[PDB]
């Protein structure tokens, strides 16, 4: 009795890299002291390889608890490359770290958004959350407002964790989600947060102060910090008003230049460093300080080619021997996927259920009461362009 | 007076005399079976991508052509008495090409093809058809089974669309 034909035998497009069949096991990814081996799970989600579901929940749970003995504001000193949204650009990730260095002799802070927009989540949270193993003292990573419930289960993280492996290790990101830090100041001179300022936060002490455990509220001090954006006129803006209603997030605020002065100069700080906003250059410097000729306020921004139509250039911070390097970085290939991660079966059966009975009806109606007597299927979908077409999903999602 | 022909399907003599008339008035030149020709000569199927296939599975014995026996037990699979299970074998059929009982890679992509076009690339067309075979296929071995097809889309209830009346 023959055997069946060899899996890729009628495969019409050979060259394309196919994925492996079988998920990584736990002898395969811990070593003997219970340390996660990273570059065995690279070289395996780099081909889109999964792991079997225990070591994602152990993974996640092992990186949630050592998160959660952090402080809110960690402390960080430099030398560090300070990185801004991920968005679940996994290949891009992987050429952050070829870029920026690598973890073993480079520390890194991350100010969060690793998940959404990009169809890799999954594996960057897996990726980072194993540095993070591995280097508890050298890497950090910071909450940004997508690491949450009511995000990800607007957009499509909470689809992604349910395809690719469960709901329990969507569940166990929450969790490890509500343990990340909300802030880190760097080298006793730089803020650093996902969003901003908030016009509840006055000192260092009122972010220390916080209870981070939890879903991100509607409104209030840790909602701020993670959802406001300097103003659209950040630095040359008429009104002199600290704080404004941030009509593009639909929550939070705007903050101008002398909110931003007036926080730098009350906390004897240098800058704040923040992510949240899409750069055309990966990055944005905004008016200095009359007083010290710095940057007020650093935007970075780590995505490059943002929802693979920005046409953005990513980049890093680098702070080292008194320093601020900004090593910009362009998008690298990625693996395509069906939108919301659909299989094809589920993508074109309606169509074909439509054409094979609407085929039908027009042969049957070949008689009418005489007997009395392109291939029309699609998918499912400049940098001002994409920006303004982008601009509902910026905002947060209703309740 | 030729021989009886012998069928199974969901239809009382009424709705078999009926589509008698159909099949008559569909076969040009008087034949008895239906070529391919004969149902291209009906404009509104012209740009529809799903003809040949949908020909295929009717033709049963092969040979290119629908007889009436076909014709009926073709209808069949869409009468408003047929089963869910009976449905989606026959939305299966149109991705099993060779008729085997299994849709393989190639064939997942190439039926693919005839619907998406040039809207995707071959590079992307091959991506998601790999990934969802290796979703899909729970014996591992690189092809999709009746029963590994229902468990990904018998909730859809694209069944209750293919339907027509008689
Ligand atoms: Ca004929
Ligand atoms: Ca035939
Ligand atoms: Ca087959
Ligand atoms: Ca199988
Ligand atoms: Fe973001
Ligand atoms: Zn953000």
């Amino acid at each position: 009795p023959p055997p069946p034909p060899p899996p890729g035998a009628d495969r019409v497009v050979k060259a394309v890299p196919f994925p492996p069949t079988h998920r990584l096991t736990s002898e395969e990814v811990f070593d003997l002291d219970g340390i996660p081996r990273v570059d065995v799970l690279k070289n395996h989600l780099v081909k889109e390889g999964r792991v079997d579901e225990e070591i994602a929940l152990r993974i996640i749970n092992e990186g949630a608890a050592i998160l959660r003995r952090e402080k809110t504001m960690i402390e960080v000193e430099a030398p560090i490359t300070v990185c801004g949204d991920i968005h679940g650009q996994f290949f891009d990730l992987m050429k952050l770290f070829e870029v920026g260095g690598s973890p073993a002799n480079t520390r890194y802070l991350f100010l969060g958004d690793y998940v959404d927009r990009g169809y890799f989540s999954i594996e960057c949270v897996l990726y980072l959350w194993v540095l993070k193993i591995l280097y508890p003292s050298t890497l950090f990573l910071l909450r940004g407002n997508h690491e949450c419930r009511h995000l990800t289960e607007y957009f499509t993280f909470k689809q992604e964790c349910k395809i690719k492996y469960s709901e329990r290790v969507y569940e166990a990101c929450m969790e490890a989600f509500d343990s990340l830090p909300l802030a880190a100041l760097l080298n006793q001179q730089f803020l650093c947060v996902h969003g901003g300022l908030s016009p509840e936060i006055h000192t260092l002490d009122d972010i220390r102060r916080l209870d981070r455990f939890k879903e991100p509220p509607a409104f209030g001090p840790m909602c701020d910090l993670l959802w406001s954006d300097p103003s659209e006129d950040f630095g040359n803006e008429k009104s002199q008003e600290h704080f404004s209603h941030n009509t593009v997030r639909g929550c939070s605020y705007f903050y101008n230049y002398p909110a931003v002065c007036e926080f730098l100069q009350n906390n004897n700080l240098l800058s704040i460093i923040r992510a949240h906003e899409a750069q055309d250059a990966g990055y944005r410097m905004y008016r200095k300080s009359q007083t010290t000729g710095f940057p007020s306020l650093i935007t970075i921004f780590s995505a490059p080619n943002y929802l693979d139509v920005y046409n953005n250039k990513a980049a890093v911070l680098k702070y080292e021997n008194n320093v601020m390097n900004i090593r910009q970085f362009n998008c690298s290939p990625h693996p395509y996927w069906l939108p919301n991660f659909m299989d094809v079966f589920t993508w074109s059966l309606p169509f074909v259920g439509e054409k094979v009975t609407e085929m039908l009806v027009n042969v049957l109606s070949i008689c009418s009461d005489d007997e009395l007597m392109a291939r029309v299927f699609s998918v499912l979908r400049s940098f001002e362009e994409a920006k303004g077409l982008d601009r509902i999903n910026e905002r947060m999602p209703p309740r | 007076a030729s021989y009886p022909l012998e069928m199974c399907s969901h239809f009382d003599a009424d709705e078999i005399k009926r589509l008698g008339k159909r099949f008559k008035k569909l076969d040009l030149d008087n034949s008895g079976s239906l070529s391919v020709e004969e149902f291209m000569s009906l404009p509104e199927l012209q740009q529809n991508p799903l003809v040949q296939r949908v020909i295929d599975i009717f033709d049963t014995d092969g040979n290119g052509e629908v007889d009436f026996k076909e014709f009926i037990e073709g209808v069949s699979q869409f009468s408003v008495k047929g089963d869910k299970e009976q449905k989606l074998r026959f939305a299966f059929r149109i991705y099993d090409m060779d008729k085997d009982g299994y849709i393989s890679n190639g064939e997942l992509f190439q039926v693919l093809k005839m619907m998406v076009g040039n809207n995707l690339k071959d590079t992307q067309l091959q991506q998601i058809v790999d990934k969802t075979i290796i979703n899909a296929d729970k014996d591992g071995d690189g092809r999709i089974s009746f029963e590994e097809f229902c468990a990904v889309v018998g909730g859809l209830d694209i069944h209750k669309k293919m339907v027509v009346d008689v």
